[PDB]
């Protein structure tokens, strides 16, 4: 009931926010704190009334909320919306990390604002209508439409330090990515509803109808493989993630932006809702492919972030090794390991959007990126490098914070499960301890390297920097006590591993 | 006794403070903030001992929360205090306390003084939940933290690179011993099901029973986790390189809290080291490797800080060569002896560094027994602790106890290698005395500890530890009387060698082969340049190699391609009509000859 309000309370926000754009610069970014608002409002009532940790696990379909509205009825297409754990996790974190894009894109007095908020919570929407949708039309729809918005604000509104070409490309360059691996998904979609059509004789398209359809081995390999490759291009998965240091360099330089769409959260739930439900056999059979993907991820992401002179392309390839994690993670069939990739999720959510508001703090103090043109900036700013390196910290894995607990329950699982991938994974850990020394040592420890460095800096701002501490507590609050967290998942988690491990 | 937690909490409370102060407070505030903190929880840390002593010495179990529960995966935020526990404990937090009054005083009108004393608070919390943790996953948190604020204090002189360098290189060497520690972890539970030691040891001979081969991975995965936080072989590297950071930071992670983890992690877990002799063996072996390697490269080093360093390694080398011979209580009473020597030894040489005003090797200084009493006695009396002084030191006591246990478990070959180790430990610490030195309060305590005081004190491991096999009266008498005569010997050669001028020292040393020894030992026989060959420049080249994202440009190749072809097929229209007829007239041709074949 309340999920088309959860899905729309986005959309006519955004509305809202351009069409009293007249009444003053500063009316819309008010107009979307309501909106995100009222979004996490309702998510966190949705978490309370849902009953969560009392949900026992009774097998895939098992939904704590329903909706259901046909659309298009000539194929069997519905808007239908569901809701359990794991959904209203991950909508509970897109509210999060729609407040703190609101916030942080509080000094904009930019001409365009009330279109850049209309943007801003239209890709919120779609990320929340890709978490809701369990119809595959619906979820193809949402999937592509959080793409025109991002495509215009990296192009439109992006680093403007960088010249428009550099932008233009980098957004094609994603758009085009992400809307071809989309149509594998789609061409997927459309041979597993045929096939099924062709075995019972009914036009759906609904998640629920097509768990059950019996399927060769080897077409059930072929739709497990667009699947694949779209959650792979936005997971993202080597040799398919470029787009994503390419988008974090050329988004706009708020930081907002960031933690809006480019955050990849939602090709893991597809993996986990659609992936390995739908094709249970061929994603058995995939599962090495799969898991040695993930490690050459790990150990590729970390080389590339080692490798970088730009902070913000350092911070996208640590995303790309811990998005290799829960590669991983997935496609091993244990419960344990999937708990540990939901608290890995979050947890690299919530450090990756601190890491990425620090970069842009730093950027708008600096005005460059370059680690080469900074150092020693301990001595010169306030509260800065401290909570940056408490951020670093926690993308290392480091106890006290939701990462480490996240990634160390995926490698009891994982080693419960495969052991060779997981020491190999655990050596992927040293790399990130690594990497994180290093972009330390070169951003905030030395002498000054170049003049802008030397002279003192404005402290943060009150606003930044209580959200930055909202982050810092969420994240210290997930490593000491995770247990909300696991006890909101257990059930829709354990389905979907029961469902895995009983098909094959 | 139920304030158990406050050990932690107290610390964290001044961690937070001082942290979130950033500064901005006077150093007097700082400082009692810090101070207090640790002197709290060394007080907590009290009134614990002296209701363990009351209640008779029972296992006190302290559950704070639940961690993680998922299935069969329960790990609980429950704390524990045995004698083992209640010892690491004391000393940590009393030997920190001191070196905490001590930097107050030393650490005056330095700028991040907030910033240090936070992060030694965080320190000595972290350390406080290793020692006091139930399970593997809490002590690995302890674990990680405690590796983490060595990270922060080592390069705490941000200004130097070098430092920053040092920092990275000890990070990333206890990393991998930390991955070690977690492949252990990563076996015990899938194993064993559960990660509490006293559970692990229970149900660990009812599953090994068929199969033994899984416990020897565990407990050598154990031990290569020791050995990366303990400073041990083969992660022995990063401790001289890490004594750039400031003296305090030196004494509370040499002495009290940093070395001491990998000694309480192969004490804690010895049933599973029990059940598998052939890898406590090779615990010994190392131990005794490493002491002997740490006693050479002491021989030759120019430098105050890194003869103590090596010392340092010499110790916990002989630690785990008690360990490796199944003397564990000989093993903590070291432990204990070795923590208030080397703090004193560290804080006397904070005071010389303090008094030179300049970075000097030991062949500059000379002649200080006379501009510094004080601080020559300090250094002389935690030199005679370190060389085991027969009958006024404990480390003395302590030794005895270590080569007893060697004794009575038939080990002769570690008995060997202690009594070497022994004579090259009295050589090298008179050398760097007689040397240096010829050409308050915490000091006081650690002063009366470091003699025979120190060794009336005795940790409270029965019902712990299981109790050492038991030597002859006749056999322990002249092993005594051989430990003394080789600590006298070992001095009275130093003293020949280098009390007067140097001629005979001089002459090894212009030998060919002393240039050679020396530049061998000076290294830490070639380990550094080692895993800088081995490791670090093929990171270093594949990183420089991959700097351009081969793979982004491989999936890039598609749209160059397209470009290529768009390009190529332009050339169609060129706009001349009859062109465009004769296409028309090629495509039916094609169209045509596609039909009458097909
Ligand atoms: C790993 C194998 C298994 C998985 C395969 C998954 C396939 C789908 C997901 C990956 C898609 C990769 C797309 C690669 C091109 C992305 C866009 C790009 O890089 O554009 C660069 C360039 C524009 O920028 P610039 O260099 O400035 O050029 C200005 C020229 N005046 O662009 C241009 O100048 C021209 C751009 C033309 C349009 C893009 C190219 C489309 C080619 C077909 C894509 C479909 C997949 C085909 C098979 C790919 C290999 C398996
Ligand atoms: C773009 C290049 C073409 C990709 C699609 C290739 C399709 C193909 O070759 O299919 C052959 C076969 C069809 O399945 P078949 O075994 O006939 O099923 C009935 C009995 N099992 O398919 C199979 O047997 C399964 C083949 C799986 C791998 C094919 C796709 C690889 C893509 C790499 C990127
Ligand atoms: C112990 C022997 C037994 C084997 C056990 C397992 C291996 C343990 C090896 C430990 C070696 C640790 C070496 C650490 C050196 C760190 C110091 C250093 O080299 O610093 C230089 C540089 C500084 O970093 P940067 O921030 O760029 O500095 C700015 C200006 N210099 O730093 C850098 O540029 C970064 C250097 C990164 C080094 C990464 C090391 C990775 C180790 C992987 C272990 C794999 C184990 C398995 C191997 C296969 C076994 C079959
Ligand atoms: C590793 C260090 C030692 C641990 C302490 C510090 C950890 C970090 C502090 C921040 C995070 C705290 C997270 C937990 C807060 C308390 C809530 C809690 O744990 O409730 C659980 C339990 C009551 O529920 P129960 O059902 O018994 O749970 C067991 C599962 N069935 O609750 C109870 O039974 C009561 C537990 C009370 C614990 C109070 C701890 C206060 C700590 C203050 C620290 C201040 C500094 C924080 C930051 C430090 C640096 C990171
Ligand atoms: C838990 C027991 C121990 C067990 C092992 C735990 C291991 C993991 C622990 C992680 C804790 C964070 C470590 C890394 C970040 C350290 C930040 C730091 O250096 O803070 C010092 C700094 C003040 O230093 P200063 O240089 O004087 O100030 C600069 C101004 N010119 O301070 C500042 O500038 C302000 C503070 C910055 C952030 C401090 C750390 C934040 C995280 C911990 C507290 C979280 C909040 C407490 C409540 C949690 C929820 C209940
Ligand atoms: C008795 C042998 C050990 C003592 C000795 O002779 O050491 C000499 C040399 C180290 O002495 P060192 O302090 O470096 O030199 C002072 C004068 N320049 O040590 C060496 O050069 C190595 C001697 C190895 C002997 C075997």
């Amino acid at each position: 009931m309340l999920l088309p309000w959860l899905i729309l309370i986005p959309f006519i926000g955004g509305f809202l926010c351009w069409q009293t754009e007249r009444f003053g610069v500063k009316v819309p970014r008010w107009i979307a704190l309501i909106t995100m608002g009222l979004t996490l409002a309702l998510s966190l009532q949705l978490w309370l009334q849902g009953g969560y940790s009392l949900t026992q696990s009774a097998g895939i379909p098992q939904w704590q909320s329903e909706f259901d509205m046909p659309w298009i009825p000539r194929f069997g297409i519905s808007i239908h919306l569901a809701i359990d754990g794991l959904s209203l996790l991950m909508v509970v974190l897109t509210g999060l990390l729609g407040v703190l894009a609101v916030l942080c894109s509080w000094k904009e007095i930019e001409k365009y604002q009330g279109f850049f908020h209309l943007n801003l919570m239209w890709i919120l929407g779609g990320v929340i209508g890709v978490f809701l949708a369990i119809d595959m039309f619906l979820f193809f729809f949402f999937w592509e439409m959080m793409l025109v918005p991002m495509y215009f604000l990296i192009a439109l509104w992006g680093h403007k330090a960088s010249d428009g070409k550099t932008r233009i490309t980098a957004a094609t360059k994603f758009f085009i990515y992400t809307q071809a691996s989309g149509l594998v998904m789609l061409i997927a979609i459309l041979a597993l509803v045929f096939v099924h059509y062709n075995a019972t004789g009914v036009w759906t398209f609904n998640y629920e109808e097509l768990l059950n359809t019996p399927m060769s081995s080897g077409v059930e390999y072929l739709l497990m493989l667009g699947f694949f490759i779209a959650f792979a291009v936005k997971m993202p998965v080597v040799p398919l993630h470029g787009w994503l240091p390419d988008a974090h360099s050329q988004a706009p330089t708020a930081g907002s932006v960031d933690l809006a769409g480019i955050l990849l959260k939602t090709a893991a739930y597809g993996l986990l809702r659609f992936s390995l439900p739908l094709f249970p056999n061929a994603s058995a059979e995939f599962a090495p492919i799969a898991m040695w993907l993930g490690v050459i991820g790990i150990f590729y992401g970390a080389w590339m972030a080692f490798a970088q002179t730009d902070i913000k392309r350092l911070i996208a390839y640590t995303s790309v090794s811990h998005m290799g994690f829960v590669l991983i993670a997935i496609y091993t069939g244990s419960q344990l390991a999937y708990q540990g990739a939901v608290i890995q999720m979050i947890a690299h959510g919530l450090s990756a959007a601190g890491l990425f508001i620090l970069c842009g703090q730093l950027y708008e103090r600096i005005h460059t990126r370059d680690m080469r043109m900074m150092g020693g900036l301990w001595s010169k700013m306030k509260w800065l490098p401290a909570l940056s390196l408490f951020f670093a910290v926690a993308t290392l894995g480091m106890p006290g914070t939701g990462n480490f607990v996240g990634e160390f329950m995926i490698l009891f699982g994982s080693f419960q499960v495969v052991p060779v991938i997981t020491v190999i994974s655990t050596f992927g850990l040293v790399f990130a301890s690594v990497y994180s020394l290093a972009m330390l040592h070169r951003a905030y420890f030395g002498k000054a390297k170049s003049q802008i460095a030397s002279q003192e800096l404005p402290g943060m701002s009150l606003r930044e920097l209580f959200m930055i501490l909202l982050l810092v507590v969420l994240l210290v609050l997930l490593g000491f006590y995770p247990q909300p967290i696991l006890d909101t998942s257990h059930s829709a988690i354990g389905n979907i591993q029961q469902w895995f491990v009983n098909s094959v | 006794m139920n304030m158990l937690a406050l050990t932690i909490i107290l610390p964290l409370i001044g961690f937070v403070l001082l942290a979130f102060s950033r500064g901005r407070w006077s150093e007097n505030v700082s400082a009692i903030v810090g101070v207090g903190s640790v002197g709290l929880a060394a007080l907590v840390t009290a009134f614990i001992g002296v209701d363990f002593f009351a209640n008779g010495e029972q296992t006190y179990s302290q559950p704070l929360w639940t961690w993680m529960s998922v299935g069969d995966f329960n790990i609980g935020f429950n704390l524990v205090l045995d004698g083992l526990s209640l010892t690491m404990l004391s000393v940590v937090t009393g030997v920190g306390f001191l070196i905490h009054m001590y930097a107050s005083w030393y650490m005056r009108g330095e700028e991040g003084y907030s910033r240090f004393f936070a992060y030694t608070n965080l320190f000595i919390a972290s350390m406080v939940v290793l020692v006091l943790a139930d399970n593997l996953l809490l002590m690995y948190l302890g674990w990680e933290g405690v590796g983490l604020c060595s990270y922060l204090l080592i390069g705490f002189y941000y200004t130097d690179p070098k430092n920053g360098a040092a920092a990275m290189k000890a990070f990333v060497v206890t990393r991998v011993g930390d991955v070690f520690l977690a492949f252990a972890l990563f076996i015990l539970y899938n194993e064993l099901g559960t990660l509490n030691f006293r559970e692990m040891v229970e149900l660990a001979p009812a599953h090994f029973a068929d199969g033994n081969n899984m416990l020897m991975w565990a407990t050598l995965m154990l031990l290569g986790g020791a050995v990366g936080k303990s400073a041990q072989l083969p992660l022995q590297t990063w401790l001289a390189d890490a004594m750039a950071g400031p003296t305090p930071v030196s004494a509370l992670i040499h002495a009290a809290t940093m070395v001491t983890a990998g000694v309480y992690l192969i004490a804690r877990t010895h049933g599973l080291f029990l059940m598998t002799p052939e890898v406590l063996h090779l615990v010994g072996i190392v131990g005794a490797v490493t002491l002997l390697l740490a006693g050479f490269a002491a021989l030759v080093q120019t430098d105050i800080k890194r003869v103590l360093a090596y010392s340092t390694m010499s110790q916990i080398g002989y630690m785990f060569l008690a360990l490796g011979v199944q003397a564990w209580d000989a093993a903590i009473f070291h432990l204990m002896t070795h923590a208030f020597f080397k703090a004193l030894l560290f804080l006397a040489s904070g005071s010389v560094i303090l008094a030179c005003h300049h970075e000097q090797n030991i062949f500059k200084m000379g002649g200080l027994r006379k501009s510094i009493p004080l601080v020559y006695l300090c250094f002389l009396v935690g030199g005679a602790a370190l060389s085991a002084l027969p009958l006024v030191t404990a480390g003395f006591f302590s030794k005895d106890e270590i080569l007893a246990g060697a004794m009575a478990n038939g080990h002769i070959n570690l008995m060997v290698a202690g009594l070497v180790g022994a004579f090259m430990t009295s050589l090298y610490t008179f050398r760097m005395i007689f040397i240096v030195f010829h050409g308050s309060l915490p000091l006081i305590v650690l002063l009366i500890l470091s003699t025979f005081v120190g060794a009336l004190i005795v940790p409270p491991l029965q019902g712990v530890l299981p109790q050492t096999t038991e030597l002859a009266h006749g056999s322990m008498l002249t092993l005594e009387i051989t430990s003394g005569v080789v600590a006298v010997v070992g001095i009275l050669l130093a003293a020949w060698l280098w009390l007067g001028k140097r001629t005979l020292v001089t002459s090894i040393a212009n030998s060919a082969p002393g240039r050679l020894l020396s530049t061998w030992w000076y290294n830490a026989w070639g380990f550094d340049w080692l895993y800088d060959k081995v490791f670090v420049k093929p990171f270093l080249g594949i990183a420089w190699l991959l700097k351009r994202d081969p793979l982004n440009s491989m999936m890039n190749i598609p749209a160059v391609l397209s470009r290529f072809a768009g390009k190529g097929l332009l050339l169609s229209e060129n706009g001349y009509l009859r062109w465009y007829v004769a296409s028309m007239s090629i495509g039916a041709v094609v169209v045509l000859a596609l039909l009458m074949v097909l």
